[PDB]
């Protein structure tokens, strides 16, 4: 996600799509398999998260009748070193969990880039800008090939690599 | 071409999730070591109480008098800081301690308490400035002549304002029986102190005591706070260190217990026994009980925060 | 910083630089744009490290004269594993960020290499020593426009594809 | 560990290895240095991690005879609260240290898998399974090479580009 000008706006249903832009016309598809295991690990990651605690805590401190002083300043200082710990715990792991969220986003994002790479040996290659230039034509079906993960490359290598 | 990085010939060595001391070009530092010796606190107003001591403020012994009723947002107490002249112990030493650094300073007022035909200037040879005399805020009340009855004091007193007072009074255990039948006469003296809140009662006990600041009766000088609207009564037999004054809560501040000299060349945030903690660093190992809105106390000596790159030399 | 076999030690004013002992002559130049970009995420990761306390705390024990003993030892016992807690969770902060500044430089790195490497599409070649042979002849010009990120691969093709 | 369909069980000596079927038959042979890299990673890791504590806690609370009940209530909501804060410290450290070291052997095997592309220029290319299609004929001292990393590209670009 470094590397692309901006991301798309009309992609909805998908968080990874395809744009073809060929002789046939133009046309926005999304890829499943990379946003699904994308959203598989994000909610995975959130449900871990998403856990209410098990230890039960009881009342230590009256709110209405105040403790003794002593022992009332201990339990407060106790309280708010706890709070201070859980807000630092809380920011910390919000934080880095942010940030294993944009990696992870990314990771799937040039993994499927990759696994493009790997199914074009030399019938297209990048740009720079996120886009794969196809030198061969094809109506519509290799871009759905390229899209289904059932690309054959050897029969469209003769015509690409005089190009 | 040729597609590199940068680096240098001396690095830091910091600490990695996978290994430990490894070489970067550059690194930061998170725990702060270097300790100001200085209550340096300009901004905020404070008190040095020096040879006086916080809790000394509300009874006043002659080392109190200067910090009797002050002000400030810090309050830093000393190790050589005595609480009393005549001596005894506080009950709920630390609560009462702990009240007074949130005052943000006391307040004396006269509670009123009129005493018909009976001796109250207290008078000691330890609780001394010139001559024998006694506490700044507390009415020793002795009997008229000598040996004779105590008259029951029944004395009341309204907490009329809308902070919650502080009331200190003490209680006189003699160095011998002979002693406090001399003071108060004879008799099992009993005193009660009722509240809303408060109805603890005791009574003296005399005895005899090692000689501390060359005296060898103690008194221990009981307190409670009153919400207004709110009345003390002290009903005592005899043997009574009366409260002539009132202390009053002033507002917010923080009680620090160090024993370097203060002066106001920096921001602080947070002091202790060695001296002020001024740094922005999320942690310190200067000390564990520093206290104050600043970094924390962590074991390690250093860490080392990776700024630059993992570096390799040419 | 893997495939690279060492930092160079005449890079001053940048963290990422390029070298291209051309023919016409030897220059080791800084690139701008992937270390402003990682200065500016490590700065951002100190500011929102280096952060004093909101949260003021009090004295809750007393140095001169000692509280009472048992509740002296609850406050020692609470201030002594608050102190462990906050030494782990320091030492697991400064490792954790220490691991993820090294991956980021890393990172940083390999999207400069992967950018330069989309920016010469045949007419330049990887080395595994971080480095790329060239299949033209150009002067200074093509040099600072892979730098200034402007090269135009599309008139280079006609003497690089045989290469 | 993403385009692999599934991990080889007959490599037992090392972590990262190969495979050959060549024309000399089908053996399979264990990488020595990225395997190292990784295990020095992981052991280091767990040399960092299995440390017991030097902070040397004392008896706070009495199990025979039962402790004051407010203070005992102070202690018992204290080491509840500490329990806690460790055991989610404890599953937050589990739990990213192990997507680490996921990422880690992931990330070894990605440091190898380039590496290798970076040895054979075009001599040999991905086929998205993990594996490279050799364009060269050699009786097992250029695949031993590729291992000891000193493979010799220049003498075999010849009877490669034709191809
Ligand atoms: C302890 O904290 C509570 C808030 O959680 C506060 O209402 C209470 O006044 C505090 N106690 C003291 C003695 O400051
Ligand atoms: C290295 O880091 C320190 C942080 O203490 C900083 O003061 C210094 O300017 C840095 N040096 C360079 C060359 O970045
Ligand atoms: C306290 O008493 C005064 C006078 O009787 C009255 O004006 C005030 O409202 C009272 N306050 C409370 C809290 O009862
Ligand atoms: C509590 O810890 C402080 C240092 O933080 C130490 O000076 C004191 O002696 C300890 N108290 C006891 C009872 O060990
Ligand atoms: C405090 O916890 C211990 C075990 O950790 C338990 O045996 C004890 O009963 C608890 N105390 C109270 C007052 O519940």
């Amino acid at each position: 996600a470094g590397f692309i000008e901006n991301g798309w706006e009309g992609l909805i249903d998908g968080w990874y799509g395809f744009r073809h832009q060929n002789a046939q016309g133009e046309g926005t598809a999304a890829d499943y398999k990379s946003t699904q295991s994308a959203i598989d690990q994000i909610t995975g990651k959130l449900n871990r998260l998403i856990e209410k605690t098990n230890q039960q805590f009881e009342l230590i401190d009256n709110e209405f009748t105040e403790v003794e002083k002593q022992i009332g300043n201990v339990i407060n200082w106790t309280r708010d070193s706890m709070t201070e710990v859980w807000s630092y715990n809380a920011e910390l792991l919000v934080a880095m969990e942010n940030q294993h969220t944009i990696d992870l986003a990314d990771s799937e994002m040039n993994k499927l880039y990759e696994r493009v790479r790997r199914q074009l040996r030399e019938n297209a290659e990048e740009d720079g800008t996120g886009c794969f230039e196809i030198f061969h034509k094809c109506d519509d079906d290799c871009m759905a090939s390229i899209r289904n993960n059932t690309y054959d490359h050897s029969k469209y290598r003769e015509e690409a690599m005089q190009n | 071409i040729c597609l590199g990085h940068h680096a240098v010939s001396n690095g830091t060595k910091v600490n990695t999730l996978t290994e430990r001391g490894v070489e970067v070009v550059n690194a930061t530092e998170t725990v702060e070591r270097t300790n100001v010796p200085r209550i340096c606190s300009k901004g905020k107003r404070t008190v040095d109480l020096g040879q006086c001591g916080l809790l000394g403020t509300i009874t006043g012994p002659p080392q109190c008098d200067q910090f009797l009723e002050f002000s400030a947002d810090l309050i830093i107490e000393r190790r050589e800081g005595s609480d009393v002249c005549y001596p005894g112990k506080f009950v709920n030493e630390e609560a009462l301690r702990q009240i007074l650094r949130e005052s943000g300073g006391i307040d004396k007022e006269t509670m009123g308490f009129t005493y018909s035909g009976i001796r109250t200037n207290g008078a000691t040879s330890a609780c001394r400035r010139s001559g024998s005399s006694f506490y700044a805020e507390m009415k020793w009340l002795l009997s008229n002549t000598d040996n004779a009855a105590f008259p029951q004091m029944t004395k009341s007193y309204k907490n009329t304002r809308r902070d919650p007072a502080l009331i200190v009074w003490g209680i006189h255990h003699s160095g011998s029986t002979t002693e406090q039948t001399k003071l108060y006469g004879s008799g099992s003296k009993l005193i009660t102190v009722g509240s809303s809140n408060y109805q603890q009662s005791f009574v003296p006990s005399p005895g005899a005591r090692p000689q501390v600041n060359g005296q060898s009766g103690r008194i221990d000088f009981h307190w409670l706070i009153l919400n207004p609207n709110d009345t003390v009564t002290f009903s005592f037999n005899g043997a009574f260190i009366a409260p002539d004054r009132a202390s009053f809560l002033r507002g917010k501040s923080m009680g620090i217990q160090s024993g370097v000299q203060v002066d106001a060349n920096c921001e602080g945030d947070c002091y202790h026994s060695g001296g002020t903690i001024i740094s922005n660093l999320p942690f310190q190992n200067i000390n564990s009980r520093a206290v104050g809105k600043c970094p924390r106390y962590v074991k390690q000596e250093s860490l080392m925060l990776a700024t630059g790159m993992k570096n390799v030399p040419e």
